[PDB]
């Protein structure tokens, strides 16, 4: 509709939908930075929508590649990608962006993660879906009864000489 | 239907790693700065490059390769293009010379490319985290900066590119490849053996699967290592053009320098200062000038460039180090006085800077570099010209910035804050490292059944992220973080500090000491 | 196999100092060929020379490894077929070299197996050792401040009178006498009279059994050699060595002094040949010459070479170029200060300067 | 003020020294770098 | 080697008018096989030692 | 062999970026402008300036361009005259080079005009006093060391002391409201600063690119050869020239950095068979840096403020470099790394500085014998510090403290935060009036203010500012005590 203008006053393209399409034909999310990418090479900056369409595919997809990677997390991904919208494009995340979070926490069973974002989406978006606090409450329980409510190493008593220090 | 090549002349004359070619009468001629072929044999070409076109018509050639194969009155091609490389994923977790051949272990990109223009750039706003508290706050780094690491010899120069290096591992594990950093190595001058227990080192971490080598060793010919820098760079520019960001390391542009001395003596250019060539500016001016911020128009990739000197009895009046420094965006002077009197690493804050400023730093750090920057600031006046707030927390500060790994940005910010509120004013100096251990690698409130906080506790590694985007100064996570500081401290003072002030066995004395100097190398 | 060049007749055509050039009607040979100077020119001893250079298609730049008195234009000159080399082996153990590998001991002929040229190229990056142990001296300050490692390379950089040579003898007798392996000893540039002490030691404490086993080889090229001589004994040294190390796999000690006269041979050859000098006056190449021969130095995964060099700081001037280059190729550097042996103290090691990279505690404990 | 005094007389002395070597350095290498060319002269007129 | 000369000479526009010749050069560096230049343009069939 | 447009030569030598060129009809005049035609498959155009004639065929000459793929016999083409760059009113809100080509991507520029970059510099005739006080909105520049419009200024210091910084404050304070055209020079300097300054100026409306800018930017960097930045200097000044001679404006003009200049013509003189000068200069040093600079004056017809960044090399004002560009200038601000190492920013060292306005006639009665007694309280001062450190405070006299105590806060005093430097400190800038900085130093010189707390002077504006920092020091100070009351 109106024409977007870059830093140095160059217009951008804004027709970010075949992209879109692009990204919800993924299977691994981390080929959805590399549709990313690419737009941002042809000048094409993404919008909201574009980075919701990126968690979506975040959270539905199985892994990051088709070989497993150490230590990888979609929450820290979806974070991350929320922190590049905010501050490096200047984009205030919506209710769906914090909802798919929210989804993946649940999903993932890290329910410590859920408390924090239940309180994002009550401060900066209107609550809660009200679904998913039931459901982190749950997996929080769960850990209770089997007493995985903190990893048992901590729990240890520990004394002045008594800790190891690799 | 032939592979005709394109013959220009003889080699003429040799002098070491450099040649003399008289071109055959009626002959196409070679173009300047262009790659020739020496027929050492009829299947074996050894690499060279023009250097210099005199009116005799002679040509000077810096030989790269198969240097003991040459002899005078071989024959040369001529192939008539620049230098290109091997450039691509393909290359990472390899070691290569500057002319992309791989160095066994136990799409081509120009070496000769222009930097980027003035309106291809943008502001520098994304950060490097280098793992170490001192840097990340009072010398910040931003992705498309070149940051100058100068130093005299043993003082770190090398430890901490590496461990820069190693610490993008987690975090590229975790987010998205789009925004992770790529590294390119690169050796120069330096010993065969270097370079292995360096490869070793980043495959032990699992950095060679983000990271490559460019190794031009010592007992190689000065054009591999007057090449080496242009070579790396390029292969970190294949990323930048693409959308992604990389991290060219040099070490060092100061033996580079050499090489191209020495070649320029051999081949009669006239010398300068120093006897090095005129144009020895123009060199690592041109090298540095190709690491930028792209636009978000060109794809927002970019290139960031730790360049290392090395400077004689901490003098920085030398030629190439000043050049140097004339060109960086900022500078990380390691002094030898502090890396002997036990600070690691030995980084001079006075002597130290970053142009790029706050602006290289994350909304988090922002807050607390700010007030941590003031406080020092008084703390090396009071004690230059009284147990004020500033000296109390000061020396704390100074003690938080001893390391020797890499620490993760929740563990550094959560303990700069904790020391910034006045958390570790009743905590002795000599303590504070055990302390920050505990705080990382334990839970007292836990240990001691006194933890009520529901989400912040220091083993959820993913709250880094949060932290990165809302700030520690936020709603959401500034009670908790108050809750669990207060109890840390509460616990840590009253179960410990007391035994640990009790003690008078020299066998209990002798233990203390080892765990304090232990933790000083563990957090 | 046979050199295609071997027998080639060439003419002197000009001489400067210890630099000659020779002229070969067929085309010079290939640089670091070997040539002997056939024409009698009343000489009391063979004249040899190495290529450097290469002038032209037929002339090429060569330096004489003795000296060049009596030689006149038009001298005959033919070449050897291939580099200068040495005899290798046990044959060698119990022997004293020069550069050219001729026993100088007036004993019995070497009886070498083979011999291998001096000029060699060094150990690739897959072919290198990852084994960090500390090497026990006896010395107070070197075993603290700055542990050496066994099968690296250790520098002791001083002035004149400051104590190097004593520190090596005192290593020597504290570890070489004790050693399993075997060791070489490169003279270059020094006192002949200490080169005679040593020999006279290493017989009476029976590392030279005349008529038994011995662990010991020694190779000298001396201060009243020539500048040729001097900047190629080191090469024949570490080549004997380089041979224990991966023909063998024995492990090997290597005492080299002084390092630093190598690099001042190559600077007066290299004021001959017709180069810019660099800062000071030394030769462009300095870097690369230092590069190409501590390269060499180092232990693989056959074998291992423990070096010691002594650094000769001219004027005191630690940074002089020559000097200032070798830190970097040194695992273990030992600083000598003047002052601090003035004041009594000895040895003078300045502890601030020197420096170790087994100073870890994932290798010391 | 003895022990300075000196290290400044002694420095003065080096730098003069260094900085007309280099001077001199550079008009050797424009010197050799410089050929004379075929003398055009009646050389049987003599 | 005339029969290769004769096809680079086809090639080359420039040396259409001009007459074809052939000049032998013994070369130490090849022991079996042929090369062939003309104008620059170089043709290697030739191996050396192994 | 009046015209030589169209000229045909060959390329006979090529070292680096010197090239020799072989003309039959006779080498074109020195300083003249060649193209090379050849089709060498480079992705950039070359072309080359005469600098020399080695003989009535033979010229040396500088690219513009790096030298690669350059064969020798390569065909060249006089373009018959030197090197010509656009002027006018249209060149206003671009961005140019040393050839005078846009490389801004924004368009072609509609250009009426073209102007050779060598030209001779006003003779003595042609020379306007023009004494006027230049009003920078700074406390320490204002008052020891002030500027004259129409005049010259350089701004000395070494490298992170704050040259660049201090001019984009100088415009922030003097482009945005000045009447004339403003021209800024970029020579040998890092490309993102080029970048950071063209955002600040599209964000201060200078550059309106759909209305009418006020500025010109001419950009030769480190990344760009030595050839050129040897004469994007003299493309900038051009301009600058012909805005004050045809259009009669009051221009301002900003070079940073005019060492690059003299660097690069270093690094060239070594191919061009000319022997090295002390330390390693061309011999040639201060002739060529004399005709560039002269052009840089305030004529009859117009005037140019000129503000300089010289580079100290290895901050030593003792090269020749620095030392010969003090003569030419009518004010300089000598810069010095451990004024900044203290805290006080701007670095400058007011015992260094000079200014030829500083006289009577010229400047206010009263502006001058506060100036003169804040330098003379400053000369007293360091003597002291040296009793201080031997002797010790108290051993000082009564009147000697005075001094020490007044003169402290004159040195915290004379710090300023800068509007443009908000991230480096963190805090808002302040604009000081010319009259509110001598009312200010002149009651704390007579002791007015001897009552309020040091540190109150410091980073702060004029005397209003330091009173209510004083007033919020003395608030923070009553809470600690009545906390430790409580306690
Ligand atoms: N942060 C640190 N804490 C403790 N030791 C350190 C630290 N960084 C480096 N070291 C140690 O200091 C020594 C010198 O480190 P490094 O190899 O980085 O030096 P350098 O600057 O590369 O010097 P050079 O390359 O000239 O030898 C090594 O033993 C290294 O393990
Ligand atoms: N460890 C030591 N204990 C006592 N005296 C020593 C010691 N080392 C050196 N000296 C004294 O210093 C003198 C010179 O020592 P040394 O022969 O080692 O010199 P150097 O370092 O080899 O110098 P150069 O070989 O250039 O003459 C000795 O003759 C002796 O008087
Ligand atoms: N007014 C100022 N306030 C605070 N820091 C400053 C100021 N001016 C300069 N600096 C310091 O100097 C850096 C900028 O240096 P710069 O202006 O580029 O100097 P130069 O061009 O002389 O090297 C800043 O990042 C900061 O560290
Ligand atoms: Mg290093
Ligand atoms: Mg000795
Ligand atoms: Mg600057």
């Amino acid at each position: 509709a109106a024409k977007k203008y870059d830093l140095f006053g160059y217009e951008v393209d804004t027709n970010t939908a075949p992209w879109i399409e692009k990204i919800k034909k993924c299977k691994y999310y981390d080929e959805a930075g590399e549709v990313l990418v690419n737009m941002n090479v042809s000048n094409c900056p993404p919008d909201i929508a574009t980075y919701n369409a990126t968690l979506q595919c975040i959270y539905q997809s199985p892994s990051k590649q088709s070989t497993p990677v150490d230590n990888e997390s979609k929450f820290c991904a979806m974070m991350d990608l929320l922190e590049e919208m905010q501050h490096r494009n200047r984009l205030k995340p919506n209710e769906e962006s914090w909802t798919w979070v929210m989804k993946e926490c649940v999903k993932s069973g890290q329910f410590r993660l859920g408390y924090c974002i239940q309180q994002v989406m009550e401060t900066e978006c209107k609550g809660c879906p009200a679904d998913l606090v039931k459901a982190n409450e749950a997996n929080a329980q769960k850990a209770k009864t089997e007493g995985k409510e903190h990893p048992g190493h901590l729990s240890q008593q520990a004394g002045l000489f008594d800790v190891k220090v690799e | 239907f032939f592979k005709t090549t394109e013959m220009i002349g003889y080699v003429h004359s040799i002098d070491g790693t450099i040649a003399t070619l008289i071109p055959a009468p009626g002959n196409p001629g070679v173009a300047y700065n262009t790659i020739i072929q020496i027929q050492v044999s009829p299947t074996t070409f050894a690499a060279g490059l023009v250097f210099n076109l005199e009116k005799d018509g002679r040509i000077g050639i810096i030989l790269m390769d198969n240097i003991t194969e040459v002899q005078s009155g071989q024959k040369v091609m001529a192939t008539g293009q620049l230098l290109h490389i091997p450039v691509g994923a393909g290359v990472l977790g390899k070691v290569v010379n500057p002319l992309g051949h791989e160095v066994p272990v136990g799409t081509l990109g120009k070496v000769d490319t222009g930097a980027p223009n003035i309106v291809s750039r943008s502001p520098v706003n994304y950060n490097l985290l280098t793992g170490f508290k001192a840097v990340d706050t009072m010398i910040p780094i931003g992705r498309g900066q070149r940051e100058l690491i100068v130093g005299d010899r043993q003082t770190g120069k090398t430890s901490i590119a590496v461990s820069t290096i190693i610490n993008q591992v987690r975090i590229n594990q975790q987010i998205l490849s789009k925004n992770a950093v790529i590294s390119i190595y690169v050796s120069i001058g330096q010993r065969c053996s270097n370079v292995a227990r360096i490869h070793r080192l980043l495959q032990s971490y699992g950095a060679l699967r983000y990271t490559t080598v460019m190794a031009a060793t010592a007992a190689e010919p000065a054009g591999l290592q007057y090449l080496a820098p242009y070579a790396g760079v390029t292969m970190g520019e294949y990323f930048m053009n693409r959308g992604r960001h990389c991290l060219c390391v040099y070490d060092d542009l100061s033996k580079q320098a050499v090489a191209y001395r020495q070649i320029s003596l051999l081949l009669r250019r006239p010398p300068g200062r120093e006897a090095y060539p005129g144009d020895v500016f123009y060199l690592h001016s041109r090298l540095l000038e190709r690491a930028a911020m792209l636009s978000p128009g060109k794809g927002g990739g970019s290139v960031t460039a730790l360049p290392i000197v090395e400077t004689l009895s901490n003098d920085v009046t030398a030629y190439i180090v000043t050049n140097v420094i004339s060109i960086t965006d900022g500078q990380i002077y390691l002094d030898t006085k502090l890396f002997t009197g036990g600070q690691r690493p030995a980084v001079n804050i006075g002597l130290s800077v970053s142009r790029v400023g706050s602006s290289a730093q994350n909304a988090a750090m922002k807050g607390v570099a700010g007030k941590l920057k003031g406080i020092l600031a008084e703390y090396r006046k009071l004690a230059a010209d009284v147990q004020t707030i500033p000296m109390i927390r000061g020396a704390r500060f100074v003690a938080l910035f001893n390391q020797k790994q890499p620490s993760y940005f929740m563990n550094a910010i959560v303990s700069l804050y904790a020391c910034l509120n006045g958390y570790l004013d009743d905590v002795k100096v000599q303590y504070v490292k055990f302390y920050e251990y505990l705080l990382v690698h334990r839970d007292l409130g836990i240990m001691y059944g006194t933890a009520k906080n529901k989400f912040f506790y220091m083993y959820v590694q993913e709250l880094n992220y949060l932290i990165r985007f809302f700030t520690l100064n936020s709603p959401i996570l500034h009670g908790e973080l108050e809750e669990m500081l207060k109890q840390h401290t509460h616990l840590f003072l009253q179960h410990y500090q007391s035994k640990m002030n009790a003690i008078k066995s020299e066998k209990d004395v002798k233990a203390l000491k080892n765990l304090l100097y232990s933790c000083k190398r563990a957090v | 196999p046979v050199a295609d060049h071997k027998g080639r007749v060439g003419h002197v055509s000009q001489v400067i100092g210890a630099v000659v050039d020779v002229h070969f009607a067929d085309g010079v040979p290939p640089v670091l060929t070997a040539l002997d100077v056939v024409d009698k020119l009343g000489r009391d001893e063979p004249l040899t020379l190495e290529i450097v250079q290469h002038l032209d298609a037929h002339t090429g730049r060569c330096i004489a490894m003795q000296t060049t008195d009596l030689l006149k234009l038009k001298a005959k000159v033919v070449s050897t077929g291939g580099n200068i080399s040495v005899p290798v082996g046990r044959e060698t153990l119990g022997r004293i070299f020069n550069v050219l590998g001729d026993a100088i001991d007036q004993r019995g002929p070497v009886g070498e197996k083979l011999r291998m040229p001096i000029h060699a190229v060094a150990p690739k990056l897959a072919d290198q050792a990852a084994e960090d142990a500390v090497l026990t001296t006896g010395i107070k300050v070197i075993d603290l401040i700055l542990p050496y490692c066994k099968g690296g390379k250790i520098g002791l950089f001083g002035g004149a009178g400051v104590g190097k040579t004593v520190i090596i003898m005192e290593l020597i007798n504290n570890v070489a006498k004790g050693h399993g392996g075997f060791s070489v000893f490169a003279g270059v540039g020094e006192r002949t009279r200490e080169g005679t002490d040593l020999y006279l030691e290493m017989m009476q404490s029976k590392v030279i059994d005349l008529k038994g086993e011995s662990k010991c080889v020694l190779v000298y090229g001396q201060m009243n050699e020539p500048p040729g001589a001097r900047a190629r004994v080191a090469q024949s040294a570490l080549t004997m060595a380089e041979y224990f190390r991966d023909v063998e796999g024995q492990d090997v000690l290597l005492f080299i002094d002084n390092i630093f006269r190598f690099t001042q041979a190559n600077s007066e050859v290299s004021a001959l040949l017709g180069r810019i000098p660099a800062a000071v006056g030394y030769q462009p190449t300095l870097a690369e010459d230092l590069g190409q021969l501590q390269e060499r130095i180092t232990s693989t995964t056959k074998g291992s070479i423990t070096s010691v060099q002594a650094v000769y700081v001219p004027a005191d001037d630690i940074t002089d170029p020559a000097p200032a280059t070798t830190f970097s190729h040194l695992d273990a550097t030992t600083v000598l200060d003047r002052a601090v042996a003035e004041s009594g103290i000895y040895p003078a090691v300045n502890p601030l300067e020197c420096a170790s990279r087994i100073m870890d505690p994932d290798v010391i404990s | 003020q003895q022990r300075t005094s000196s290290l400044y007389n002694k420095t003065r002395q080096f730098g003069i020294t260094a900085a007309l070597i280099e001077i001199l350095s550079a008009m050797s290498s424009l010197e050799g770098n410089a050929m004379k060319g075929v003398r055009r002269n009646k050389f049987w007129e003599g | 080697a005339r029969r290769v000369a004769e096809e680079l000479h086809k090639g080359l526009k420039e040396l259409a008018d001009y007459t074809l010749v052939l000049k032998t050069v013994v070369d130490r560096t090849i022991v079996k096989g042929f090369a062939v230049e003309l104008a620059g343009q170089y043709v290697n069939k030739a191996e050396g030692q192994q | 062999v009046a015209d030589h447009k169209g000229r045909v030569g060959h390329v006979s030598q090529v070292i680096g970026a010197v090239v020799d060129v072989h003309f039959a009809d006779g080498v074109p005049p020195v300083l003249t402008a060649l193209d090379v035609v050849d089709k060498l498959g480079r992705d950039e155009p070359l072309t080359l300036e005469i600098v020399q004639h080695l003989d009535a065929h033979t010229g040396r000459c500088i690219a513009m361009q790096t030298t690669d793929l350059l064969k020798l016999k390569a065909k060249v083409v006089s373009t018959g005259g030197n090197i010509s760059v656009p002027v006018g009113r249209e060149t206003l809100g671009r961005i140019f080079n040393v050839l005078g080509d846009a490389i801004d991507q924004r368009g072609p520029v509609g250009e009426k005009l073209r102007m050779p970059i060598h030209a001779v510099a006003p003779k003595l005739a042609d020379q306007a006093a023009e004494d006027a006080v230049l009003t920078t909105g700074i406390k320490v520049i204002d008052l020891i060391l002030p500027y004259c419009k129409g005049g010259k200024i350089g701004l000395f210091g070494g490298a992170g002391v704050g040259k660049t910084v201090i001019i984009m404050e100088l415009i922030n304070n003097v482009a945005k409201g000045h009447g004339g055209f403003s021209v800024f020079a970029g020579v040998g300097e890092r490309t993102r600063e080029g970048t950071d300054l063209y955002l600040e100026m599209m964000q201060s409306k200078v550059i309106d690119l759909k209305g009418e800018s006020k500025c010109v930017l001419v950009y030769g960097q480190m990344n760009e050869p030595p050839g050129a930045r040897a004469r994007v200097a003299q493309s900038a000044l051009t301009m600058a020239e012909y805005f004050r001679d045809v259009e009669g404006q009051d221009v301002l003009l900003f070079i940073d950095n005019i060492f690059r200049f003299t660097q690069a013509n270093s690094e060239v003189s070594a191919l061009l068979g000319r022997i090295p000068a002390a330390v390693g200069y061309q011999p040639t040093l201060a002739e060529d840096l004399g005709q560039l600079q002269e052009r840089i004056t305030s004529t009859t017809k117009g005037s140019i403020t000129s503000v300089q960044a010289v580079y100290v090399p290895a901050d030593d004002i003792t090269d020749p470099a620095p030392a010969t560009t003090f003569s030419h200038l009518d004010a300089t601000t000598v810069l010095d790394r451990a004024v900044a190492e203290s805290g006080i920013y701007p670095a400058v060292n007011p015992l260094e500085c000079a200014s030829r306005i500083m006289d009577p006639d010229v400047i206010s009665v009263d502006h001058y014998n506060v100036a003169q007694d804040v330098v003379q309280m400053l000369t007293k001062y360091r003597e002291l510090q040296d009793i201080i450190a031997v002797l010790g405070i108290d051993e000082l006299s009564e009147e000697d403290k005075l001094i020490v105590d007044r003169a402290r806060k004159l040195v915290k005093f004379l710090s300023q935060p800068f509007q443009v430097a908000e991230v480096f400190t963190g805090m808002t800038g302040h604009y000081v009036q010319l009259d509110d900085t001598i009312d200010s130093f002149s009651g704390l010189l007579m002791g007015t203010y001897d009552q309020v707390p040091e540190m109150a002077f410091y980073m702060v504006g004029g005397i209003n500012s330091v009173l209510e920092k004083a007033k919020k020091m003395a608030e923070e100070a009553a809470e600690l005590e009545k906390m430790r009351r409580a306690r």
